[PDB]
């Protein structure tokens, strides 16, 4: 579950050794970044709804066919319009989890592992989700380390979906 | 395994919720006591073999039947195994402290240990006493005021005791 | 070779993945600690001779028999007296290497792996070296992080020879 | 493998010496530019799949024989393997930058690669062109003034170019 | 595993007898309908991912607790695992039809599956509902008169239903 | 390379045994089918251009956005319009090879292994190719066994892609 | 258990894939051969007693010592005369089983695996059984595919016993 | 490995072409003679241990130095290994015939065999003589007019001789 | 496993005691009859396949249902497995005799065997009769006066019977 | 290659240890037995021809068919009569080797491994060789330990064929 | 548990074979040695107390610091003075055990495995124990094979500890 | 591997001959001196860590460059490895003596050792010197008249020297 702390414990454990100053240094890094990370999460949480509609609408703009094609993979009805916001919601929620944990762990485990099968099975296009994430980058409005960090996760999702 | 952050992220996910303003503050606060937690890990670690060996010696003095011929720690093979266990339990205890979550310790060490001991004929109760002796020595080492910035470490010391305490509970 | 940097790379490489924000956090921790560490190394290096003779002398006091017993494992002659200082030198030199690298790596690889065989084969007592290390602790005269870090490696050597 | 620090400790050890005050300064300075090094790692990483895919597309456009039936990148099996290599080389290039030392790249990636390609009938020179394209796109991405504190990254950019360049030289 | 022939040879052997003229005729006749069996298998297979995905969709619409956060099919890991099971159960049903004997299905798929689900907390009864939905779609696909030589497939359809039914019975 | 003949030899070789009547029966099956198979291949080959344009045009109909979106994964220019035909070409060609070989082998090896990665990387939608294949089914105009067999390979590609 | 059908399913299962046209062609082969096979089985079953005595008697001719040496491995008493016929019966029965299953499976599993140890232990000569099988070939009186296929199994036994 | 069909599909693919009306015809023809090819395989197989044992006997009579103490086929271990090779060579020849393409034999049997024999000191030329004897007995068996529908098997016989001949060539 | 010596060393150690002058004498005497023990092993071994094959034959004659089609020793696979078991139990009996302690036999053969047979449906009671017949044939062979220096082997005989007896007890 | 000396070394080496008093005791065993062993070898070697003809002839008496049946596995000609003596020769020679090495090693390696395949392939009956070996037992004329030991190898061969 | 008898059995069982004359020869060597060995054990047992104090005392002479240094690893108090004699007692008792078993087994299993970790952990010097065993050699007063064999175990302890 | 006996049996078999009265006598004589051979093995073994450690010490004092930082025996890892090699060589020499044949040593130890040292950069010639010192100490220990029945061990001593010599030759 890739986070600085669990990752450090994990190597030590797998080499049968007590934590050394290396792992303490890992912790230092984590705890120093956490300041920015926790901020950015509170920030994203509070802009949650604006970000989700925003993104959803962005995707419908880049890909207008998704709001007119019939059939369950698209958002021409309200059912689908809802599934879509739900999923973008999921992406953003994971990003906040990443920010809190200080690593991709939570997104790795709750969203990315198996995404390829879901999208292939249900005929969803990764291109759509990439657009949603792109929007969240342009519009989250965080500054400094909170920004560079949140962006790292948003870009990571993009890389997974490319 | 979970660490303090990751344990909260897990619970929020099963609810589909973002971590609440309260819970972010709780974590924030645990971040601000970061330095004492790491001192807590460094000091127990930087003294691990004393903590082990002294606890082992006290235990055997207290319980000679363990090292009398016939007893579970008699024979080099077994004494070594026994020392090795004390050491292992301490190692997982320190992992738990560092991560600020019992799971590493519960999952990779304590779970099933009671059954292992029972199969072997190792007196778990005796292990517990050992674990207990290490708990005291450990705590006295984290609480020592020499050579550190003075402050309160009482909540942390309570957390550390807890991890030891569950290890003693788990074998036994 | 256990250092924050090579450790971070190592896990990423073994999971076949690009470095994420976790490993960047590792590097932050490392680079922040580096300031204190590199200082402490400079300090120790300059006090090199006082520390080594001081230490050797400490050991000969705790263990006077080592300056009178005949035979090659001991220091009753100048030959031994010199091997002994050489060894203590090696310990200290590794301690500086650890400070610089930010982890036990260099001591693990140059000194620790194999030590048990050397001491058994040549009949050298770990207790003598522990005493030398204890003296370096008492007398390096470092303050703050430099001190907490150097002591971590001195104690680690002590834990390895116990 | 070595990182910047570790590489210097290795060389000092084969001489039985403590790192000189000059050499400690050299590392100290490399510490002072830490942040820039990490940005570069984050920037190349956070754009990996665009860096790869664009380079791959440019390459095939420039070199149709590679994807004409009969060429080394025809057949999905082979195309995927090819993109996969692009992506690997890049992954090891970023490791090298992060550690500040070519070894991760030399040892775990480049070494024996030339012989592997020769055996398979992969045109190495082609791979080098692919590596080259990635080098440019990478560098332009690290050098982009947008959304970063302005400052001099030239030396670092020269370091990054180096790693790419030896990746290219090693296949070929 | 047995196929239709081999199942009969097995029973004959524990009796030490040669297959009776009646039994040989029974098999003979199963031979003569060979082509329909094969169509049955081609059609179900040639539509497997539609059969799966539709049944999974119907199921989730019918049972939203499954995919609500907290539900057994929530999380991509789990959803993917769930689709995977649908598909496997289908795969093993087709193997049974092709061979004309339930064993492939009983031995390598159904046996112990009920206990697997129980330990994990997967709601078997839900899986059965999934399996049921696939059965209907499958059957409709075999029965469709378009683009085939007209004839009676009803006995075969009864056999195919059978295999689905026991898959559903076995989890649950 | 999954074909009746090579599959049969393969098992026998993996069990270290000479070919028995089982594998002769496999070859019987294969050689019987081949009559229909080789015909179907000759037929599809001669209808190659009508099928490919027809197919491409079908896709452009189901998904008109693919002929106006800018950028390389789409067919709004002639470069793309060509890639697309080429790819449909490839699918049909593999189907003829499967018809000849009597199994999916050639498509498994030249087209299917790795497809997922190509489509993800270059942002090509499997839904597009699914429509091309559906068209080829509806319009190859084969009868009897040639048809049932060709369709089995066209449906297989669709299953791999769905 | 080597038969066209189980062999087909087996490979498919071990490759984790649904049955393709290749496995349908295996079945075609099997079902086509079944007609001859099931006939042959009916025929051999009805000539069971003539074939068994005939064979037994052939063996006793080729190897007359077998009907006079004392001791349990031979047929000088009725006990042994009976064992012998029982075994010849087993062989024939297995041949019918193969004819029905369409492969060696049943004979591999009920008779062939372990035969070498039984004959060594009980001092039976493979040469004896070989002569029995040779007789069954000469005398079954089957025509066409029924013959070619029965003979394949009779010869397989001979090969196993060589 | 390739079979007759697949060998042609492989070549057309590196050209990016559909098989030509000519080459489909060539295969169509090889289909029409399927039955002889399969008899060819059945007959050789159904006589495999006679083919082998008789050839090995003729070979040793002809070349006593092979089984004289000291010779490569002396010692049960070695004699057994030698029969084993004869058999293997014959098994891979029959696969070649069955598939209508030399690759199974080339790739999995003949390739490197000459170097294997060289290292061990096995006289390859001797092996070839063995192979040669098997070739004759085999051919005689496939050509026997008893119990088969009369017809020309001469092209097929020429193919089979081919496969034996390259086995012989390959070791030697 | 223990041998006679090692069994006594094991018990002395759990007491922390040196073997007593009495116990050294008991061993010393076992040494002095070493030669008869070894004959005992050589003779049983040197006749092992007779001992087995004769016992198996008498068994089947006595118990036809075992080899009647349907029975647990019918089918070559199972017959071979059954003789193999006879042979194994005898092999472990001779080990026990050689070492002068039942452990090799108890630990590596008898322990769990009852449960194995139960699961498979092997009639253990039948195995015991087999074991018993072996016991008689074994004992007669060790006791035969022909070609051996005359002496008393009665104690040893009693030991050997012991081992067989527990082998029969243990399956059953 | 099973002999007291090489077995001893083999275990020691596989446990990575120097030879202890155990392995010295193994050698004592071996060297003590050697006296009898080497004598027995000398004795068997000098009665070699009487033993071989004797045995061959015994075989031809127990199994008269072997001197009348046509065909290459039998001794109805000189050629076969010669093969037979050769083989009996081989058995005896291996027994001497076993007496010299002090274990079954040489027979295991040169004769026993592969025997089952040779006798199956060439249709030679183990019963025949068993009879030869029995004859060598009854007629070697050795006394005491030389007898007990030589007999042990003769019986071993008999157990292996059987 | 390394002894001639259990070693012999062990190899045989790992090669799945009945015991042959090789292993009988192993037992011969053991049973032959056993006369000297069991006597040696009786002798050492009856000089048990003289040998233990003797040895302990010898150690205290070679290493007088051990009787003065404070702290638990040493023998300055009666507690330690007792631990020490106990330990030497253990070594001597194991040596009797090895004499009885005819191999290092009992010492390997009760004493040797793990000794390194005990001595490192509790800070006990192997040198001390080497001096005890050296005294036991010089003073057991055994003659002949008893002596050669007993010294073999004493020396093996010394090798293990060196 | 071969031992004295087995080496002769091997050569006699490639000639198909029974060992000659002469060669039996030769072995018989080697049997008669058994006891001295075994004393040779026991005495070298019983002093192995002295033999090794002393030779290692004389070597380093003679060749300081070996243990100077930078030298092949510098670093604990490397020192330990080097001691380990001395000890391995000695172990295999004693095997050779006990078996009375050089093969154990030739095959399992010396063969390819020269090429291993060359690749690592270990100075073989130095190893040889080490081996040589061990040779002298060993020989002095086997020849010591104290505490053994007086006799001539000169031929044995020559054999033992031999084995050490080829070890030195093999590596240098
Ligand atoms: C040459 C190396 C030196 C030498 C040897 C020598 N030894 C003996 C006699 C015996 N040696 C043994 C050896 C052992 N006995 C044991 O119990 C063990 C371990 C269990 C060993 C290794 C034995 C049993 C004997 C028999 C009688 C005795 O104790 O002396 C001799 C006599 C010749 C012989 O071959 O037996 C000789 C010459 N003697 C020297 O002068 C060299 C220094």
């Amino acid at each position: 579950m890739k986070t600085p702390l669990t990752d450090a414990v994990s190597t030590a454990d797998s080499q049968g050794r007590f934590l050394s100053s290396t792992e303490i240094q890992v912790a230092f890094g984590r705890f120093r970044q956490a300041a920015a990370g926790l901020s950015a999460a509170t920030a994203l949480t509070s802009a949650a709804d604006a970000l989700i509609s925003g993104a959803a609408q962005a995707v419908y703009n880049s890909f207008p066919y998704t709001t007119c094609m019939q059939g369950p993979n698209y958002a021409a009805d309200q059912r689908g319009k809802d599934k879509c916001a739900r999923d973008i919601g999921y992406y953003l929620r994971m990003v906040t989890y990443c920010l809190i944990a200080g690593g991709t762990g939570p997104m790795d485990e709750y969203l990315i592992a198996g995404i390829d099968e879901v999208n292939r099975t249900f005929e969803l296009s990764p291109s759509w989700y990439i657009e949603a994430l792109k929007y969240i980058k342009a519009n989250h409005g965080l500054a400094g380390d909170a920004a560079a960090e949140a962006n790292s996760y948003l870009d990571y999702a993009i890389n997974a979906l490319s | 395994m979970f660490d303090a952050f990751t344990k909260v992220a897990a619970q929020a996910d099963t609810r589909g919720e973002m971590v609440s303003v309260a819970q972010i503050d709780a974590l924030s606060q645990m971040v601000a006591e970061a330095n004492k937690r790491l001192d807590a890990v460094n000091r127990i670690t930087a003294n691990a073999s004393t903590v082990v060996s002294n606890a082992a010696r006290a235990l055997f003095a207290e319980q000679p039947q363990l090292i009398a011929p016939g007893g579970n720690a008699y024979a080099s093979d077994r004494m070594a195994a026994c020392l090795r266990d004390m050491e292992i339990i301490l190692r997982y205890v320190t992992y738990a402290v560092f991560a600020g979550d019992a799971s590493a310790l519960e999952d990779r060490c304590l779970n099933g240990l009671r059954e292992t001991y029972s199969a072997l004929g190792t007196p778990g109760s005796s292990v517990a006493v050992g674990v207990g002796k290490m708990k005291e020595a450990a705590l006295a080492i984290v609480n020592d005021p020499a050579g550190i910035t003075p402050g309160d470490c009482s909540a942390l010391a309570s957390e550390i005791a807890g991890y030891f305490d569950r290890a003693a509970a788990a074998v036994s």
